[PDB]
């Protein structure tokens, strides 16, 4: 069976494999170094493709798996907050999905400021939150939707569509049925923002980088590469890409630890499974 | 306009 | 310091 353990143990061999080669050493050129001064990783195992890095003091990552464009990056530590919502203005960012618990957030040890469910100042940036529609997801596991208004002398004012899951703790996965609602959730706000951009005429449509969904967890490894794998999926230009594929594209576009927990994989492989979708590459 | 985006 |  393809999707037998036979397959599964190899894939799990291959990706396995993928992660040490991809360990991060001493001042690695593969990855992205701090610019002297302040911290730029949440965790010191947790790096920034250099190559495909969007800021030089973010811990973020262009990733394209198939043809799916994205980006992938850590929960930002207080300090990068003004280039997080600068990049987020500069991106035309089309939806912004949060998979942080609010638990998380709401632990002051783990410095993760609330920047999407209140107004704020950052610097040279304000920043105005509404509430919007709430979707449910199933098994009790709720989408909190936000509008985030970006303004800043002598740059264009900019709003941009927030998906929070509040309930989907570190270290988990939700359901297949939870993820594939939440990855077409997430599209289809995508979908209509962009149009807007379109309909406008904006420049950003002719930007490979930009228009790009934003998605981040804590550390931006586990539940966010669990959604990124299903929206892949979920996009009818990538028939034949493999799980191998999706993986393989994750890891070597951010760093070696995409995709952590056993049971995240799984929920990409049913996924796959449903869609008659290859594990492996012949 | 500064807010055309919105 | 380390998320794993």
């Amino acid at each position: 069976s393809p999707y037998g353990p036979e397959a599964r143990a190899e894939l799990s061999s291959r990706l396995t494999t993928l992660r040490n080669t991809l360990a991060p050493a001493t001042n690695d050129p593969r990855y992205l170094q701090a610019c002297g001064g302040e911290k730029l990783n949440r965790f010191r195992d947790i790096q920034c493709r250099r190559q495909t890095a969007v800021r030089a003091d973010l811990n973020a990552n262009y990733i394209q798996v198939g043809n799916t464009r994205t980006i992938a990056c850590q929960y930002p530590l207080q300090s990068q907050l003004e280039s997080h919502f600068r990049m987020l203005a500069e991106n035309r960012t089309p939806v912004l999905a949060v998979l942080a618990s609010s638990s998380e957030i709401a632990n002051q040890r783990f410095g993760m400021p609330d920047y999407f469910r209140q107004s704020g100042t950052y610097g040279s940036i304000t920043v105005e939150s509404k509430m919007t529609q709430q979707v449910g997801l199933g098994d009790g596991i709720m989408a909190d939707m936000y509008t985030l208004t970006i303004r800043e002398a002598g740059q264009k004012t900019i709003s941009v569509p927030v998906v929070h899951v509040g309930n989907w703790p570190d270290q988990t996965a939700v359901s297949s049925e939870v993820t594939k609602a939440l990855a077409s959730l997430v599209d289809q706000t995508a979908e209509t923002k962009r149009n807007m951009y379109e309909s406008k005429g904006s420049s950003a449509v002719a930007d490979d980088s930009k228009l790009r969904p934003v998605i981040h967890c804590r550390a931006g490894v586990g539940r966010t590469a669990q959604l990124i794998g299903a929206m892949c999926m979920n996009d009818s230009r990538n028939s034949q890409l493999s799980v191998e594929d999706m993986v393989s594209q994750m890891r070597v576009q951010r760093n070696g630890i995409m995709v952590q927990k056993d049971e995240q994989l799984d929920v990409l492989i049913k996924l796959a499974e449903g869609q008659g979708r290859p594990l492996l590459n012949s | 306009d500064a807010d055309e985006y919105l």
